[PDB]
């Protein structure tokens, strides 16, 4: 009864926060760690993951709006095309930084020698450009695939439409499922378990090298991996299991409606995972000593 | 005259990339201040292929050492520039603890103020104890008593040097950021600059957990 | 002679020609008041002849 | 024998001080009580100067008041052009441990040195095309604090070993010694004229020389801590010292006494640098504090604040032409305000 109510309204809720503290800690991040810090790698890293947490906040009021009417689009083509490019580019370009960020933390404390000689400003800038080009290949189909349809009771939703592609009446089947299927499982292995296995291992490694070395003084270091792992996890993983879910029952949910739990459970979890967009640089800027003297000292 | 403008660009930018260059190769390098005493004994040591630089190469790791020992003038006015080496290294002769104001005790001083001093508030020192030898010669003959009066065990290096070890870890009132790490020096081939690499890549470890942002 | 020589430094700078507080005073302004349009620090000058923008 | 000499060292202290009490009639704030304030200098930063990887020690304009020369600890020796924020040069020293460098009055050589003891003498025309060591000096026993050139073939270094030198560049060799200081020369200055040539030291006193005779013609005293900064003005009768106990002091040659002190009760910090403007009207210090202070060097108060830097502001210097004025920080940054 009512409860259906508030699981309408709490992911708006949700994506508004977001949207707010999102651009608000993004901005601070890039203005400090681009403006008034010397440039580093870490500032680097910090830098790119800003900048693409901050770009898919800022199209958070046009999904939150199309959210509210019932994913219907109110804009134009155009305007279809660009946000879910930004969204899908930024979004894999944030869990590939924040795989990134894990595996260079892990080469620091694994092989300090070799991250004395080797890690340096040039070569970071060099090789911090593989995540943005694996997030611009995986944005290829909204780029082509993607278009806003007009259902005959002037709807508009900007969806995946496959007609111009199809050349029979029966191309839906076999055309768009297995496109569908390819897709779900392109994000459940690379957006979800890369990351997050590259993630795990990395600050499982960090952690078992400093308690063997007997580095850890207080509570703070096992603090602050935790919260690192755990917001990733907790933020992500049950919106990746309810998509994949929806991936391994797409034919026998559209086709009878089975799974109408799965359909309804979309929105809150994508809203929890996005809200790391925000999460983030309070977990990975807003922990360092030298970026908060910074920020207190520029304002 | 504006082509003169851009030439003059083009070199001031050819300059940039140098100095870029020149930087990056310059922080890979591992900057360590030598303080003390078997001071020429460790630097003897660490001796592979105004002040004095003496560079080495240890498993792939670059040291650039400075010993500062030809500078009789006051030291707070250069010490400064000293902030921000890897690590400080400081040489005590164990076998001073005899010799005349005690020779131990005017050591004992100078680790205090180098340690506590504000130009190295987190910069951990390894503390080299030389003259073991020697030390556990005149620890038979020559009670630990002669220096310090209120030691209380017996005559024997292992005791007595664990004393001088502890007193002398005492004087870091800072044991929340730095780390002093002992050794006591002996003729064994490699030990030193291993000992040195091994509180080098410590410190190195805890740099970069702290830029990070876990420490 | 470490002595000697401050001696002779002493009564050196002793036997030297002072004058008043007062006339070096005047001096300073004088130098001051005399030099004061020349002075584009004092004087801010115009941003036409101004080399740094 | 020592004790006689002492007593008579003893009195004829008391009989200059006595003279100096005498000669003594009025102050230099009291002469001033009538003159109108400068009012509010507002410089702002025009030019930022980027490049030196750490902190920097010591800058030095060029008589042409174009180009300034600045030292890192990072061993590097950059020549900019100011207006343009153009790299003329970088050289490459030896030594990383630099603490002072000078540009020559023709701007054909550059100076620098540090903790190696050693003045390097950089020619800067090198028809080959590229910047070498013309001359090392040689023969201080302490580090390098402070260099200045009198002529192309001549220059004054004051060293930690508490002695002062002029040099002869041609041969290398030790023209004349200064001694009679009983701490660290951490500065001096030469006056207009090249004649004499004041130097502050960390036994908390000021010197006189006469460069061609070789001798402390005077000594001034009355700062509580080491003195850092000292520069000359531009009449060349007084001179002004900058040092650790927070405050800077202007002392007449004539008068033989200290004339005016500028501190304020919210400084604690020492200073780095002083530098007089083109009249004379304003003195210019840096401070730990990360901040430059101009004051009212006749009125003793103060007139002006620069703060751009997120460290020490190490050097300080005035064009010229007096037009702008280079502040060089250890956050590895210059900055030319106007
Ligand atoms: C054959 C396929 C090749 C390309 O592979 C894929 C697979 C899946 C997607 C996809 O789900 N994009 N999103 C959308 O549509 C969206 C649409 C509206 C609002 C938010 C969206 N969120 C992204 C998205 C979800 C999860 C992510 O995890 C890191 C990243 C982005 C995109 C491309």
């Amino acid at each position: 009864s009512a409860g259906y109510t508030v699981l309408r309204i709490l992911p708006l809720v949700v994506l508004g926060v977001t949207f707010v503290l999102g651009v608000l800690g993004n901005g601070l991040v890039i203005w400090v760690a681009g403006f008034r810090m010397t440039r580093t790698v870490t500032t680097i890293c910090y830098l790119n993951l800003a900048l693409a947490d901050f770009s898919f906040t800022a199209t958070l009021p046009f999904l939150i709006v199309s959210m509210a009417m019932g994913e219907k689009w109110p804009f134009g083509w155009f305007l279809c095309k660009l946000i879910h490019i930004v969204v899908d580019i930024n979004l894999f370009g944030s869990v590939f930084l924040i795989g990134f960020i894990a595996l260079d933390r892990c080469i620091c404390v694994l092989h300090p020698v070799w991250a004395q000689n080797h890690r340096t400003v040039s070569l970071a800038m060099k090789v911090i450009v593989g995540p943005w080009i694996l997030a611009l290949v995986l944005t290829l189909p909204v780029f082509l695939f993607l278009t806003t349809v007009t259902i005959p009771n002037g709807d508009t939703y900007c969806t995946f439409n496959f007609a111009s592609w199809g050349g029979t009446p029966e191309e839906r089947l076999k055309v768009a499922i297995t496109m569908l299927t390819a897709r779900g499982i392109i994000r459940f292995v690379i957006g979800f378990l890369l990351p997050m296995s590259i993630v795990a291992i990395c600050y499982g490694l960090i952690a078992a090298k400093i308690h063997k070395k007997g580095m850890i003084k207080s509570s703070r270091p096992l603090r602050v991996l935790t919260a690192v792992v755990a917001s990733f996890f907790i933020c992500w993983f049950p919106f990746q299991l309810v998509a994949l879910l929806g991936t391994v029952w797409l034919k026998e949910m559209l086709f009878y409606g089975k799974y109408k739990i799965i359909d309804i459970l979309v929105n809150p979890t994508s809203s929890l995972a996005f809200f790391n967009s925000c999460l983030n640089p309070m977990l990975y800027v807003f922990v360092g000593q030298d970026f908060r003297e910074r920020l207190i000292h520029s304002l | 005259v504006s082509a003169e403008d851009k030439a003059a660009a083009e070199r001031s930018k050819m300059i940039d990339k140098n100095l870029r260059e020149d930087g990056e190769k310059a922080a890979r390098e591992v900057k360590l201040l030598l303080l003390g005493s078997g001071k020429n004994t460790i630097v003897k040591q660490m001796k592979i292929i105004g002040i004095v630089e003496t560079h080495f190469t240890f498993k792939d790791l670059h040291f650039k050492m400075f010993d500062v020992g030809a500078q009789r003038s006051e030291r707070k006015k250069w010490i400064h520039c000293f902030e921000g080496v890897t690590a400080i290294i400081f040489c005590v002769a164990l076998s001073a603890y005899d010799l005349v104001m005690n020779r131990m005790h005017a050591s004992m001083k100078l680790f205090d103020s180098i340690c506590n001093n504000k130009w190295f508030t987190d910069t951990s020192i390894i503390l080299f104890l030389n003259k073991k030898d020697l030390f556990e010669e005149k620890i038979t003959h020559s009670p630990l008593t002669i220096c310090f009066p209120e030691y209380t065990g017996a005559n024997k290096y292992d005791e007595a040097a664990s004393y001088i070890q502890s007193k002398f870890e005492d004087l870091n009132k800072r044991k929340d950021t730095k780390e002093i790490y002992t050794h006591f020096t002996c003729s064994t081939d490699t030990k030193n600059v291993q000992f040195v690499f091994d509180a080098v890549t410590d410190v190195i470890i805890k740099n970069n957990l702290k830029d990070c942002g876990l420490f | 002679a470490q002595a000697r020589k401050l001696v002779e430094q002493l009564k050196m700078e002793a036997n030297i020609d002072r004058i008043k507080v007062s006339k070096a005073a005047a001096d300073l302004m004088a130098y001051c008041e005399a030099h004061a349009k020349e002075d584009p620090l004092l004087t801010p000058v115009p941003a036409s002849e101004n080399p740094f923008r | 024998e020592l004790d006689q000499l002492r007593q008579e060292a003893e009195q004829l202290k008391n009989q200059i001080r006595d003279a100096r009490k005498a000669c003594a009639d009025a102050t230099l704030s009291q002469i001033t009580n009538n003159i109108d304030p400068v009012g509010r200098i507002q410089m702002r930063t025009r030019r930022t100067l980027r490049g030196h990887l750490a902190k920097i020690y010591a800058m030095h304009w060029g008589t042409d008041s174009r180009l300034l020369v600045s030292a890192s600890q990072d061993g590097k020796l950059i020549i900019w052009d100011s207006y343009t924020t153009n790299k003329v040069h970088a050289i490459p020293l030896r030594s990383s441990w630099v603490m002072t460098c000078a540009y020559a009055p023709s701007g054909n050589y550059v100076a620098c040195g540090g903790l190696d003891n050693i003045c390097s003498i950089y020619n800067l025309k090198t028809r080959e095309g590229n910047v070498r060591v013309s001359r090392e000096l040689a023969g201080h026993t302490g580090y390098l604090s402070c260099c200045r050139f009198l002529d192309d073939n001549q220059i004054v270094t004051s060293s930690g070993d508490t002695t002062c030198a002029l040099w002869d560049i041609e041969t290398g060799q030790q023209t004349t010694t200064f001694t009679g200081h009983t701490g660290d020369v951490m500065s001096l200055s030469l006056a207009p004229d090249t004649r004499l040539f004041v130097s502050g030291a960390c036994d908390a006193s000021a010197k006189l020389w006469d460069v061609r005779e070789g001798m402390c013609r005077q000594t001034f005293t009355g700062h509580e801590s080491d003195i850092n900064a000292i520069c000359f003005f531009p009449n060349g009768n007084a001179f002004a010292t900058g040092s650790d106990d927070a405050t800077c002091r202007l002392f007449d040659l004539r008068a033989d006494q200290e004339l005016m002190t500028y501190s304020h009760d919210n400084i604690i910090c020492g200073i780095t640098s002083v530098s007089f403007s083109k009249s004379g009207r304003l003195l210019l210090a840096g401070y730990d504090d990360f901040n430059c202070n101009v004051w009212d060097a006749l009125k003793a108060d103060r007139a002006g604040v620069l703060a751009g830097h997120d460290n020490r502001v190490s050097c300080l210097g005035v064009t010229d032409d007096g037009m702008a004025v280079a502040t060089g920080s250890w956050d590895s940054f210059l900055k030319i305000w106007n």
